[PDB]
């Protein structure tokens, strides 16, 4: 099941990063 | 000399006056050729222009008819001096500005021309609704009060006839009015246009009298000078100008001694009791059907002179 | 759509917007002239070079 979020690399850690600004501003509640 | 025969063949045929039709449901080509009057506006193709025949000299003919082409005088006015909710068929009045090089003229419709009279002292409700501030119109004439006071207001305003097209510009509005000819619109569906004049400003002179009926009963404008502020009335009649001055004197017979009683004529120029001008002719049978005119709030009664033929004249003083 | 909440508020129900946009009109025009000496002889037939 593919998932959609950008991923950066930090040494040993490969942390993904996502933004939920779009996921709430379509519902007009403050992020 | 045989080419002259072909020239006289190209020059002979008049419009068809008589046509011995037989039945109505057949719709022969000959009766179509009688009734087909050429158009004025067509799509832009050289074959389409050729069938429309607009390239013919003077009058339209596919490679004279008792019909006249209309002229279209163009004007420029400031956007606040006019309301874009004016009707298409309404007569207009030019006021000549005092600058030598002008460019931008000053046109008054009778609704706007009303508030040059009321401020300084129904119909007036709408005239204050459309043109809200008189101060935006009190300045297009620079010296209104002095010009009323010496009674030379009528020879400064020449009527220009009815309106046709108002391209609603932002600042400098450009209007087109027919000074002369068959009043017909320049639209792609060429719709008919009916000249409107507001009902309270327009008194009939036929039924005011309450066998000879001609076809062309004219429409007269009349500026009158009252001590209660001057008035613009309109007149429909089927009479000659010789008759129109006498019957207008008898119609204005209360107002002349009204002005005589209130204001004594101290100088020699107050004695002019306004003037008249033929605005043109129309059909005496189907004339002056009533209608209604809505702005966003209200509705004044308004007459509709339909299929009007504009023809301005000068001013002949009532006395 | 909206978010549900766990805590207290007076929450909005299902909102639905209807918005309309009217058309404009633009009436562009210009004017050309054509001499009648170039229209009468256009509407004739010559036989001369």
């Amino acid at each position: 099941v593919p998932i959609s979020a950008a991923v950066i690399k930090l040494g040993n850690h490969a942390v993904a990063v996502e933004s939920l600004q779009k996921m709430y501003n379509d519902t007009q509640s403050p992020y | 000399r045989r080419r002259l025969q072909r020239r006289i063949a190209g020059l002979l045929p008049p419009p068809a006056r008589r046509l011995n039709i037989s039945r109505g449901s057949e719709f022969t080509r000959d009766v179509r050729g009688l009734v087909e009057e050429h158009a004025q506006a067509s799509s832009l193709s050289a074959a389409a222009v050729w069938r429309a025949g607009l390239l013919a000299p003077g009058e339209v003919a596919v490679a004279w008819s008792g019909w006249r082409p209309p002229v279209f005088g163009d004007f420029l006015i400031h956007a606040s001096s006019f309301n874009n909710a004016e009707a298409t068929g309404t007569p207009l009045f030019q006021f000549k500005q005092s600058d030598p090089f002008s460019g931008v003229d000053a046109v008054f419709t009778p609704l706007s021309l009303f508030i040059l009279m009321n401020h300084g002292r129904g119909l007036t409700r709408m005239a204050n609704l459309l043109y809200d501030s008189p101060a935006t119109l009190a300045d297009l004439v620079p010296d209104f009060g002095r010009l009323v006071a010496d009674r030379r207001f009528h020879n400064f305003i020449t009527p220009v006839g009815p309106l046709v097209e108002n391209i609603k510009s932002t600042y400098l509005n450009k209007i087109t009015t027919v000074v002369h000819g068959p009043v017909v619109s320049k639209a792609i569906p060429r719709s008919t246009v009916k000249v409107t004049v507001p009902q309270e400003a327009f008194v009939d002179l036929d039924a005011w009298l309450s066998q000879p009926c001609p076809a062309d009963a004219r429409l007269y404008v009349a500026l009158t000078y009252e001590e209660a502020g001057p008035r613009f009335t309109f007149f429909q009649s089927s009479r000659g100008h010789c008759q129109i001055m006498n019957i207008l004197r008898i119609y204005y017979s209360p107002s002349i001694m009204h002005r005589y009683a209130v204001v004594q004529p101290l100088h020699i120029e107050e004695l002019t009791f306004g003037a008249v001008a033929c605005l043109g002719t129309f059909s005496a049978t189907d004339g002056w059907r009533r209608s209604a005119f809505n702005y966003r709030g209200s509705s004044l009664p308004v007459v509709e002179i339909d299929s009007f033929y504009s023809n301005v004249s000068d001013w002949e003083v009532i006395l | 759509p909206t978010i549900a909440h766990g805590d207290g508020r007076r929450p909005s129900k299902q909102r639905t917007f209807i918005v309309v946009k009217n058309c404009h009109k633009h009436h562009i025009s210009t004017e050309m002239e054509l001499s009648m000496l170039d229209l009468e002889i256009l509407h004739s037939i010559p036989e001369t070079p």
